[PDB]
This record gives structure tokens, sequence and C-alpha cells, in this order.
DNA sequence: TGGCCTGTCTTA
């Protein structure tokens, strides 16, 4: 009963490409990939689920929330009228799970998030998710044994869920809870994705490139230069466009100016993420900028444009050195979310202007925090 | 035929069954790269230089006139003589078959760049497919690309997400290709019954002859020989083929150019648990079994090998590592 | 013969 492929339901229109059988479980995650000695050698063992299918299985194991959701909004248990579900699409490496060589896994999941239901011309929640995050939610899709940067075999085993999510984007599911046929519409949201999977499936190049976002196409030097006036412009479908003009080098550019006119899309996409950022992030890339702002401000780096490296390390032995006497701060080599959230204080602020002579950039380090 | 070992560069892992080897000028390049292209080497092209039983990849560059076409694995590939390689079809790094057709040729060598050009195909374009065959027949002063076999997904109104990546053989229709304005004739054959992909194909002039393949549906290695003759009037070809006894069972199989109008194949596979450890000799047609060359014992006993056709004669082939390097490659010499 | 731009490996 808890497993997909036991409940019937309907898609209208049906889905393209995707079977109409209501009764199919687990399922191969090769999607029959050709194994003879010819063919390309597979070397990795995968076992999934039909996304549908789980969608299925995972609104059915909800049923109670929804109905008491409705209730609990003021509404009637039977209403059954469009109800949309937002779903967070997730995809992560799992590093080695051998048991003892590495052997690599990644895991495709989804996350339900949201669920609502029409009431006249109001949109009223009848559900959401309260530890979105949890590992409790997160619903499996795929499990494979493969390595994320194995591209191929990535594209030959996720491909098929992708074409499975693409025909659920545009149909209705019709699917029974208390007695009553109830209608869902879905809004698939991949947003579980780290930079690396990101640029891995959206045609990008390493994180190592010049174009350091997969929101803009700012350059690294550009963003460092330009601080804020930037706006969000990248999507799948002018990603696959700028793969096909790489491909087709249509004005007959050399390799620097092609690679200019795509801003980095040098592989054809095969993923829509919707790429966001991670509020440890934000404190981690926030708390080393005032880290070496402390340093520079201690050894007075604008009088000093040609000072040596034992010249800055002594600068930061030394804010080292006071942060641990003050504020009991162990300096460490690798920027975490505990040291920031200790080193990101007025009060450090105050600790480290104690170093700083000129009280004129005590007003000014005072305001940045 | 001596067998040598080869040891490779930092970028050993771009190499993966399906790669190609084209000779230009005696200097061997790569085709066919693992991954999408790096910053590294955009072009996915590279010069394979081996000294010293040494392998080294050196990154290649394109002219500014051309493609960058993507990797791809078990392409039709054949030579064209400005000297020039005819590529179609094969497999993306995103598992996608392309149609297209790619034509490298050296632009300018200092101390070499490609021009890849696509060319645009109308007519009655073969679907596309992975592990078929293509080559040029010359008639009456006339050139003309002969295609044939292969395999493909299944067609989109029943290709279904569950068997999303399952294949089948292509029809066995014979395509006339030509190059120059791109256009395509498909010829149905009385005598090709059953599809087959990788087959092995040996052109001379108005003639190509089909050795060995598999054939899916069956899920036989048929030992059939087929001649197929084209003839180029002013108007439109006709083609010809004849089934011919004395035919090999080999799939998967790397043939080479000794001397002068002598060709010998290298093993593939001759059953899916078999490997087609004896080595051949056509001379153009004619068949003979050949000594076989001093095999390893590492060789002997992986399941699994593949290789390419380097153009002196000689062969570049490589095998699957040990459970606790990825793969290791040898050398095998002709002539 | 380098900086040094790129991709691999290391340690907190
Ligand atoms: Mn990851
Ligand atoms: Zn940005």
């Amino acid at each position: 009963v808890l497993l997909p492929g036991y409940h019937p339901f309907e898609w209208q229109p049906p889905l393209k490409n995707v079977s109409s059988r209501t009764d199919v479980g687990i399922i191969d995650g090769l999607s029959g990939l050709a194994s003879s000695v010819d063919e390309y050698p597979v070397d990795t063992i995968a076992k999934r689920f039909r996304y549908d299918s789980a969608l299925v299985s995972a609104l059915m194991d909800m049923e109670e929330d929804i109905l008491e959701g409705m209730r609990s909004q003021d509404l009637d248990d039977y209403l059954n009228g469009p109800f949309t579900v937002v779903v967070k699409e997730s995809c992560d490496g799992m590093g080695d799970v051998s048991e003892k060589v590495p052997e690599k896994a990644v895991r495709f999941s989804f996350t339900v998030m949201r669920i609502t239901i029409e009431h006249g011309s109001q949109n009223v929640k009848v559900f959401e998710e309260p530890k979105p995050n949890s590992e409790l939610c997160c619903k499996p899709l795929c499990l494979m044994l493969a390595d994320e940067s194995d591209h191929e075999t990535l594209t030959a085993i996720l491909s098929p869920l992708i074409a499975e999510r693409e025909a659920m984007k545009s149909s209705e599911l019709t699917l029974e809870m208390g007695g009553i046929p109830r209608t869902f519409k879905f809004i698939f949201r991949g947003t579980g994705y780290d930079e690396k999977l990101v640029r891995e499936v959206e045609g990008l190049e390493a994180s190592g490139s010049v174009y350091i976002c997969t929101l803009c196409d700012t350059t690294r030097l550009e963003a460092s230069q330009n601080l804020v006036f930037h706006s969000i412009t990248r999507s799948h479908a002018e990603n696959l466009q700028r793969y096909e003009v790489w491909r087709s080098n249509p004005y007959h550019e050399s390799v620097e100016e092609l690679r200019d006119r795509v801003k980095g899309v040098s592989a054809k996409p095969f993923i829509e993420t919707v790429p966001s950022i991670d509020a440890l992030h934000c404190d981690i890339g926030n708390a080393a900028e005032f880290y070496k702002i402390f340093q520079l401000e201690i050894g007075e780096v604008y009088k000093h444009p040609n000072a040596s490296k034992e010249e800055r390390k002594r600068w930061q032995a030394t804010l080292d050195k006071h942060l641990r006497k003050r504020m009991n701060l162990k300096p460490i080599m690798r920027m975490n979310g505990n040291f920031a959230r200790k080193l990101m204080t007025q009060e450090t602020v105050d600790a480290v202007c104690e170093l700083i002579p000129s009280e004129e950039r005590h007003e000014a380090l005072r305001e940045l925090m | 035929m001596s067998l040598q070992m080869v040891t490779v560069g930092h970028n050993i892992a771009l190499i993966q069954p399906g790669f190609s080897l084209m000779n230009f000028d005696g200097q061997v390049f790569f085709f066919g790269q693992k991954g999408w292209p790096k910053r590294s080497c955009p072009t996915g092209v590279f010069h394979f230089d081996i000294k010293q039983n040494h392998l080294k990849l050196k990154p290649a560059i394109f002219s500014k006139d051309s493609c960058y076409l993507p990797p791809l694995r078990y392409p039709a590939t054949c030579s064209y003589k400005k000297h020039q390689y005819i590529i179609h079809g094969g497999k993306t790094p995103n598992n996608e078959l392309s149609d297209k057709i790619y034509i490298m040729s050296v632009a300018c060598k200092n101390n070499v760049t490609f021009r890849c050009t696509e060319k645009d195909l109308v007519g009655d374009v073969p679907e596309p497919r992975y592990g078929h065959s293509i080559d040029v027949v010359y008639s009456r002063g006339k050139s003309m690309g002969v295609l044939f076999g292969g395999r493909s997904y299944m067609p989109s109104t029943q290709r279904t997400t569950e068997k999303w990546n399952s294949v089948a053989d292509c029809l066995p229709h014979v395509f006339l290709i030509d190059f120059e304005f791109g256009c395509a004739t498909s010829y149905i054959l009385p005598e090709l019954q059953d599809g087959l992909s990788f087959h092995v194909s040996i052109a001379r002039n108005d003639t190509v002859y089909i050795l060995g393949g598999h054939s899916l549906a069956s899920n036989i290695r048929p030992a059939n020989l087929y001649r197929i003759r084209v003839d180029l009037p002013l108007g439109t070809p006709a083609v010809n083929c004849t089934v011919l006894p004395g035919g090999i069972s080999v799939s998967s199989a790397i043939l080479t150019q000794t001397n002068n109008d002598e060709f010998v194949i290298v093993g593939g596979y001759q059953l899916e648990n078999q490997k087609r450890m004896v080595c051949s000799l056509v001379s153009l047609i004619e068949i003979s079994e050949m000594e076989t060359p001093d095999w390893t014992s590492d060789i002997k006993h992986s399941k699994i090998w593949f290789g390419s056709n380097m153009g002196n004669g000689t062969i570049f082939l490589g095998i699957p590592g040990d459970n606790k390097e990825a793969f290791y490659f040898y050398t095998l010499r002709c002539s």
C-alpha cells in the first residue's frame, strides 16, 4: 500500500511517451539501456520509480494531512477543485558508499513543498511541509551507483525521469481521496542542486570559470567591479540556445569570441534547474570578507602597497591572537558556519578596533558590520 | 604482427569505447572524448602522438569558420579524397543520437588547425543512428557516399520512458549521399532482409563489401558477406547487392590497410561470451585466416576490448583495468 | 624556462 504502483489514477490528457499502466512500482533505472558487449560498457546498477506513480504514492501518503488541512481552513472535506502541488526537485551525489575502491552513488529525489486548493478565486493553502530540508520528507525517486561527474551515465539514467516530468508539466492528475475523485496539477522546481550539479546539468562550465554566476552572465571581474546591480538573466531555454550557438558558430568567430558570445554555455543542457543560494553561504562569504578586512586594517595595507607575504602573515597572526584573547576564537584555516556566526558581531568589531589606531576607520568598520 | 603496451599521460580519462582516430598526412588525431569538452581543450579534438610507446594527447584548435561538433561515440566515419573525413551519426555526451554530418579537414598547419563544417542533409535523411557504416564509392568519374545499417531508439510514437533507452536495428536500407549538396536517396534491396550494426566495411571503386556485424532482432552475428555495386550515370544511380559465400562472423572488429590493396581485420566479439582472438586477411574478394598474434594473458581473460584504426596499418586497442588504472592500452602492428 | 590557468587532491 505504501509503495508506488498501488492506487489507480489518470492523467488528462494522457502523458506523452509514458505508459498509462498504474500498477508499476520499482523499475530498472537503466530504462532499457543496451548492455551487449558491443555497446558502450555499462558499469552501473540503479533502480527507480516512474515519476508520476511516485507522485501518486506520496499524495496518497499525505491524504490525511490534506483532508485535515482543508478542514483547518474552514473548507469542506469533499471539495475536489483543482489542487496545485508544488514539488521541490533535488539531486546530489552521495560520495563513497562502499562497504569494505570507491563506490559512488547519485540520489534523485523530490519533496512535496505545498498543496493549495482553489476556492472561488482565492488560492488557500491546505498543506505545507514544516521541515522542507529534512531527510524525512525527501522522497527518493532513483538511486544509482555512479559518479555525479560521469556525464554519459548520468544523462542516460536521468533522462527518462526528466522526460516523465516534462510530460507532467501539461496534464492533470485524477486521483481518488476519501471516496471522492480529486484533481491535482503540479509545479516542479528544481531548487535542490548544489552549484557543481547545476553547472553540470545546465551545460555550463566548471566552477573555476570566469562566468562565475549561474543566475547571470557576469564575469568574475565584472562582478567584483560591479558590486550590486545584477539581475537574474539565465534560463534553461537561453542555455539550450547558447549551446546551439556554440555548436553552430553562426558568425564564424574564434573560440574566445564564441566563448564570450555564449557566456560559458559550451555543453548542451538537459535539466531545468532553479539555482538558489544557501543561507550558510551568505554568512560564510560575508564573514570571509570581514576577516580579510580586519587583518588588513590591523596591518594598515593602504600605507603598505608593496607589503610582503610574511608581513601580511604576521598581520593575520596578530588578529588571530587578539581574537583568541578577547572573543575566545580559536583561529582556523577553513571557514565554517560557527566561526562566521561568532565573528559577525558588533562586539567583535569593537574588539578588532582595539587594535586599529585610527578611529575614523572604527567608524567605517562599525557601520559596515 | 607484434603487440606493444602503451602508457598514457594525464588525460587518459578522455579515452572511452566508441572513440575514433583519423589520419591526416601521417599525423593521427583522436575524437570522441568522454564528457563534454573542457576549458583545457574546447574543440574535443586531439593530436594523438605515441612516442617511445608513450601516448600524449595534445589539444587541437578549430578554424574561425568551423562548427564545434559534440564528441561522438560510434559514428560512421570514412576518409574522402583536399583530403577530408566524414563523420555521420554517433552518440553525444547527453546520450542523444546525431543525424548530422560533419566534415573534417586540415585548414592550417603551424609547427594543426582543423576546419569542421557541418553539411545539411535533405531528402531521405537517415534517422539518427550509431554503429553504422559510411564509405565513398566512385563510378564513372563521380563520387557518392554509401551509408548502411546501425541501430537507434524507438520511434517517437512507440518510445516509452520505461524503455527510453531501448534500441532496435535500423531498417537495412542503402543510402546514397551527395556531400557537395547534401542530398540523400534510400534504396530498399531484397537481398538485405535483416538489420545490422557494428559491422566492418570495405570500399573499393564502385563497390562496398559488408562483413560480419550483429543483428539485434535475431541476436545473431551472421557469417554472411554482402557485395554492393553502385553505378552513377547522369540520372538516378543504380545499386545492386549480391550475397557472397565465405563470410566471417564478427561484430565490432577493427580494420586496417597494409601496403596497398590488402586489408587485415583484428578481432572483435564473436559471441556474447566469446571473443574473436583470430585475425583475418582480405585481398581485393578473398578471406584467409592469419596466425594469431602473441596476445598477453590480460587481453585473453578480458571480457571487453575496444580499439580503433590508426591509419599506418597499426591498431590502437584498449582493455579494462583490474578491480583493485581504468584502462590498459596496446598497439598491434601489421606490415 | 617560467607564470599561471586548470583540474586533482588534501585536511579541518
Ligand atoms: Mn554535491
Ligand atoms: Zn549573478
